[PDB]
């Protein structure tokens, strides 16, 4: 029941596209997609688009392992916020990337009192006008829930490994 | 209400259970925050940096402590048995939030009992995504994994990174990462982006993937069993390894030996290794508490309280856990605290309370 | 022909003059080489690895350096004034390369000119870029710089990298490198590869790309002057009381939301330049660090004392004396390699002699006594 993309289709709704909110998790890291992120950041950048980085306080496995990655690959401190920082903005933002992130943008943490989520605070990705997940397969994330936003509307499914999606989103620009 | 931080006093802790940021947040819930003179200095807070937040500088621990509703440490108080009695200046029928050890310290829960004190052990804090901004264990082991590279580094004699110059090349150090849990992953992160190539290895399955998530190889290519069989693909590695990290521990028990004294002789000297488990024994049995020991060409290191050697990035972490975990229980009309009883993080950490122990493990 | 290389029996010196890859070349070009015993321990060489290179193990130092023809030292030799003579165990008519230190040290100088001996002075090399594979202060600076930041972070209660956590971001820690050179470059890469926010200044002007090309941030003051800056060898001048109000102006934005400031500037034949003064420090935040590797030519803080951590206004001043020796098992081998490639050249092909070419401009300016004459325009 999901609107299941691919690489070109997902490409062009992030080139125009004013603004753009690269929202990064453990698959990011998982597949060390981080060089070929700011890759297609610089590409976004470069056209006039308005791109910024929003980490969750617990992205990835570890503290701080979206911020090594992160700076590894060369993306400057000024792009790159905290989730109290940067939730106010995704109302403004056209796309929310969301790469090799899930739990993080899970809205029944919020939403429903029965789950194991509930109550850590999340990126509001929903607010975008399209939310571009990139995840190889419809299975978990470490805390083993289904995401309501995967099958609703607003919301693009691409099926591949985030630094092969990556370099294969960087190939339509 | 009427919360009080003192200094920490017990040898070799310059962590502080306060920030300038905390202190704001606890006025803004209704409280007059008090704090020891010189609490913060070890965590490079000044007092005049607690007052500009909001504070009240209190001239010693007793008179910080006497009228206080809230008290927040991070180590467990002293008892009279230890010579400086610390929990009678605690004022009877308070709370009390810290580190306890409680689980392996019954003496000082009996004496916060005898003062009707209710005691919250933030080691206990239940592991559910909820709780994860309130979790000191994961807040305080992250700071020590960093450190633990940056005493490896500063014992080591060569360089972390490769260095191809005009004179010749000097190679990388190799790295090699016993346990990786929180500790772990960062000192593989810190490790990795010195220019180190960094090998681990766990008992646990998922974590495979996680060292491989920041560019580390895990060590596998092809009761007590887990220790005779694993060091055969790892002794290969350990023979090549500059710099030895082991962070392992197994909760409650004493920690397991990963670097016997006979895999130390088949290293290299100028190797190092940093043992973070070397309070619940070592996972190198030549580690000693407090020292930097030798032996077969291989500097042991076995430095205690490896949090406290990150004090000033470690208490605003520390400060901000026991905020988290304190904010949802203040009314914010009427300036009081009411712990609700339903809730597990409250339940889960409950050790005491009213004069009577609580937590299912101390009961008589 | 026979070479020799003692153990460094100074205080805290754990360097060495030889690898076992530098054996193997000097064994190629006809050197016996009898190494000390034990001479490596502080640089983890073995003697086994140089025995299997080609070396000879000997006991003593007067054993290895007893009929040596050419002799490698690190530091200059001790004289009997010191405390014990080296400089009498040499073979009289041999030839000695280290750094020699000759220009402030002259005692050591006339000793070796006494006994006949041929002295190279490493650190008087001319800086050419054919020379840059013998020169002993870019090596050895270089892993001074990488050493700074490690010294720093060792001395500093914060971690270096921003992470965003559950109990909240730990804010990356900021540096300040004054003057940017061999060592200032490196720790520029080092404090950035730990996640830290780099400012940099110098008084050259080519500095700026390079410090921009790290990802750093140049600190400019006074563009119209930094172009009369650098000299004809590469190096900086005084630059006078006027630049240095204008220059302590300029970083004190950055100076007082700095964690850690790198010191590193120096001027030949002068004392360092004082970049960061007591009225500065007072200005610093608490639980900051300065390194000042310029502390044994008089220091660029006033408050750093050589060998000695000195905590003052809040802020630790560090300044450890002979910081290359703290990565002694890295410098070791290049400072070997250096003295290698400034020695090959002058090696015959199947004479099985040495001819140091007194044509080459790098021998001239290196040489400092030879046959008992003092040679250098000192
Ligand atoms: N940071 C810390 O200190 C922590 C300490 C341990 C616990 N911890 C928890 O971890 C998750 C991390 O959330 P995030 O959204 O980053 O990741 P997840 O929501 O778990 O899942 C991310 C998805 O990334 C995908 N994933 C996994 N690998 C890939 C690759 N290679 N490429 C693309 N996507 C990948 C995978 O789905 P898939 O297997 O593709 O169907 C996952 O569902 C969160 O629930 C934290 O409470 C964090
Ligand atoms: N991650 C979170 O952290 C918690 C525990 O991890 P932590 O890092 O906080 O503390 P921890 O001390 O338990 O971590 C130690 C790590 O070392 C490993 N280990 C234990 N014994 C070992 C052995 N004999 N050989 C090799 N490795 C061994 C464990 O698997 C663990 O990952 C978990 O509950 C989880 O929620
Ligand atoms: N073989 C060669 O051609 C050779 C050898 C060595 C150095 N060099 C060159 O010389 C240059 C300097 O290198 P170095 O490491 O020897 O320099 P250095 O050790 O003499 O001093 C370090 C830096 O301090 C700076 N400095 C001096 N006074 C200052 C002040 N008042 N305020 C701010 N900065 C001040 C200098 O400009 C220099 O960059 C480099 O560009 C290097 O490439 C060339």
């Amino acid at each position: 029941s999901v609107k299941a993309g691919s690489a070109e289709d997902a490409a062009f709704i992030m080139k125009n596209a004013s603004k753009v909110i690269i929202v990064p998790g453990y698959g990011m890291a998982v597949a060390q997609a981080q060089h070929a992120l700011r890759e297609m950041a610089d590409v976004l950048k470069k056209e006039g688009v308005e791109v910024s980085y929003a980490i969750h306080p617990v992205a990835g496995r570890m503290p701080g392992h979206m911020n090594v990655l992160l700076a590894e690959a060369n993306v400057p401190y000024d792009e790159v916020f905290e989730l109290e920082e940067i939730n106010s903005s995704f109302q403004t933002a056209d796309v929310a990337f969301v790469i090799g992130a899930n739990d993080v943008t899970n809205p029944a943490a919020k939403t429903d009192p029965s789950s194991p989520i509930y109550g850590m605070p999340i990126l509001d990705v929903e607010k975008a006008g399209t939310v571009l997940f990139i995840k190889r397969s419809m299975a978990s994330g470490y805390a083993g829930v289904e995401n309501e936003l995967f099958f609703r509307n607003n919301t693009m499914m691409l099926f591949g490994d985030a630094k092969k999606m990556t370099e294969q989103i960087v190939q339509a620009m | 209400m009427k919360i009080a931080i003192p200094k920490e006093r017990r040898p070799g802790e310059d962590r502080v259970a306060i920030s300038p940021e905390v202190v704001k947040k606890l006025v803004g819930l209704g409280f007059e925050v008090i704090v020891e003179q010189g609490a913060g200095v070890g965590a490079s807070i000044t007092d005049d940096a607690l007052t500009a937040a909001g504070a009240t500088i209190a001239s010693t621990a007793a008179q910080a402590l006497s009228q206080a509703d809230v008290v927040w440490k991070v180590q467990r108080p002293m008892t009279a048995e230890e010579g400086t009695d610390e929990v009678a200046l605690i004022k009877e029928g308070a709370v009390l939030m810290c580190h306890l050890g409680a689980l392996t310290n019954r003496p000082v829960v009996e004496a916060l009992t005898k003062r009707k004190i209710t005691a919250y052990a933030m080691e206990l804090m239940p592991r559910i995504s909820r709780a994860q901004s309130m979790d000191i264990l994961s807040s305080q082991s992250n700071l020590a994994g960093y450190r633990a590279v940056i005493d490896g580094a500063y014992e080591f004699a060569r360089a972390f990174p490769m260095m191809m110059t005009a004179a010749g090349t000097v190679p990388p150090a190799r790295v090699l990462v016993f346990g990786v849990g929180v500790a772990g992953l960062q000192a593989i992160a810190t490790a990795k982006r010195l220019g180190a190539v960094v090998m681990a290895t766990d008992v646990r399955a998922a974590t495979k993937e996680q060292v491989e998530s920041l560019g580390g190889k895990f060590i596998t290519v092809d009761g007590e069993e887990f220790r005779k069989k694993q060091a055969e693909a790892v002794l290969k590695e350990l023979v090549k390894t500059d710099i030895a990290i082991t962070t392992a521990l197994i909760p409650g028990k004493p920690a397991p030996v990963l670097i016997t004294e006979e895999m130390v002789t088949k290293m290299k000297p100028g190797s190092v290794i940093i043992d973070l488990a070397v309070e619940a024994g070592g996972n190198c049995p030549l580690s000693e508490p407090g020292k930097i020991v030798v032996k077969h060409g291989v500097k042991i290191v076995g430095h205690t309280n490896v949090p406290s050697r990150v004090a000033a990035d470690a208490s605003p972490l520390f400060a901000k856990n026991l905020l988290n975990f304190l904010t949802p229980h203040v009314d914010k009309d009427t300036k009081t605290l009411v712990m609700k009883l339903e809730d597990e993080t409250v339940s889960g950490t409950c050790v005491t309370r009213d004069g009577a122990i609580v937590h299912p493990a101390l009961t008589g």
